[PDB]
């Protein structure tokens, strides 16, 4: 699932499309239903702009994978961006509201776990709002990693434990395990650490009843 | 000018964003399009005073909870919704106030407790209890229904109001 937002004269709509492949025609009928209320086409019709090319009408038969964009502008034909009340500078910016909107949808990371704080492991750390799964990737040799998944409910907290340089951080990740609490350590390039560390902390302010617990104990 | 910053939330589907089309655009949105969040301006004026209300409507499905930490700090007043055919939502109105004022950081917050669909025959909310709830945290309490309209306009001036009284 995919976000953009659209500025109209008198307030921002956040519309949620299925893909990039949709129509800017579908997204600009979307917008004018949410602003008005009604699809009805009315006497003005309505352009949508891209925030970045102000005054210019979007092909509406485009796909949104054709403007290199996710904030447009909502103008009726006769008027102008000018001519409204929005379009303002104090707004988040759209990939950070993304990032908040997509807290819960699943995104996997190539991350290393750290064990005994002297050894790594190779894994790919699935995290959603449902769950987070540790999982190894590519036997006389090599005995694999068992596959953990831990229910979202059960987090308690995932912080940043240390950060070195852009190619290394490590975050802490704690979770309830049969009434004890658990501590698993990860570590990669800065930017990543920082985008999990991030999306789990939006997940951990949308539950309960185990971090209060946690947080009460500490 | 003055500009009253109002935040519509609630549990989903209980009528936030119909109740407040229904104050901006006057008329009833039948279907259900899930909010993400929305921003209105309208221009109004309420006991003498001309108004601008900048309405924010807001998102009922937790997936966007994210977005309630920004949203709770900037807004004034905030307008709890619950629908009296879903019970919950009205014991939601519970979380809802206690993030808010929590976000906030403040005991006396600008809050007007809403029950929309009083339309319908499938009531389950004690008007009873409703009321009980709002004198507890002392704010005022409104039944409305975006289909008839009823109230909207009352519970939203009421905000106003009580943003009014605060400063
Ligand atoms: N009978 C009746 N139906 C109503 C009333 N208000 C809203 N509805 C209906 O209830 C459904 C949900 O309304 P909507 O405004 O989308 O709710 P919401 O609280 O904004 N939902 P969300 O949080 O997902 O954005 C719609 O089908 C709408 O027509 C009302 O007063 N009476
Ligand atoms: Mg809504």
């Amino acid at each position: 699932s995919l976000f953009v937002r659209i500025n109209a004269a008198h307030g921002f709509s956040l519309i949620q499309v299925d893909n990039t492949k949709v129509t800017m025609k579908e997204i600009l009928l979307k917008a004018v239903k949410r602003r008005k209320g009604s699809q009805k086409v009315s006497g003005p019709q309505y352009r949508l702009e891209k925030q970045s090319e102000p005054n210019v009408a979007v092909d509406l038969d485009s796909t949104l994978e054709s403007q290199s964009a996710w904030e447009f502008c909502l103008v009726r034909e006769n008027s102008s961006r000018a001519d409204g009340v929005f379009e303002e500078d104090s707004q988040i910016d759209i990939a950070t509201v993304q990032d908040m909107l997509s807290s819960h949808h699943y995104k996997s990371f190539k991350v290393s776990m750290i064990h005994r704080l002297r050894f790594t492991t190779d894994v790919q750390l699935g995290i959603s709002g449902d769950k987070v799964e540790i999982d190894p990737v590519t036997t006389k040799f090599w005995i694999k990693q068992k596959p953990i998944s831990i229910d979202s409910d059960l987090l308690c907290a995932c912080d940043l434990a240390e950060e070195k340089s852009p190619s290394h951080a490590i975050f802490k990740l704690t979770y309830l395990s049969n009434h004890d609490y658990k501590h698993l350590y990860f570590e990669s390039d800065a930017a990543t650490v920082n985008e999990i560390v991030l999306k789990v902390n939006y997940i951990l302010e949308s539950r309960a009843s185990t971090a209060r617990a946690d947080y009460f104990a500490q | 000018m003055t500009e009253y910053k109002l935040v519509v939330v609630g549990a989903g589907g209980v009528g936030k964003s119909a109740l407040t089309i229904q104050l901006i655009a006057n008329h009833f949105v039948d279907e259900y399009d899930p909010t993400i969040e929305d921003s209105y301006r309208k221009q109004v004026v309420i006991d003498g005073e001309t108004c601008l209300l900048d309405i924010l409507d807001t998102a009922g499905q937790e997936e966007y909870s994210a977005m309630r930490d920004q949203y709770m700090r900037t807004g004034e007043g905030f307008l709890c919704v619950f629908a009296i055919n879903n019970t919950k939502s009205f014991e939601d109105i519970h979380h809802y106030r206690e993030q808010i004022k929590r976000v906030k950081d403040s005991e006396d917050v600008p809050m007007v407790l809403v029950g929309n669909k009083c339309d319908l025959p499938s009531r389950t909310v004690d008007t009873k209890q409703a009321q009980d709830l709002a004198r507890s945290y002392g704010i005022p309490f409104i039944e409305t229904s975006a289909k008839t309209r009823q109230g909207v306009d009352d519970a939203f001036y009421t905000l106003v109001r009580e943003i009014r009284k605060h400063k």
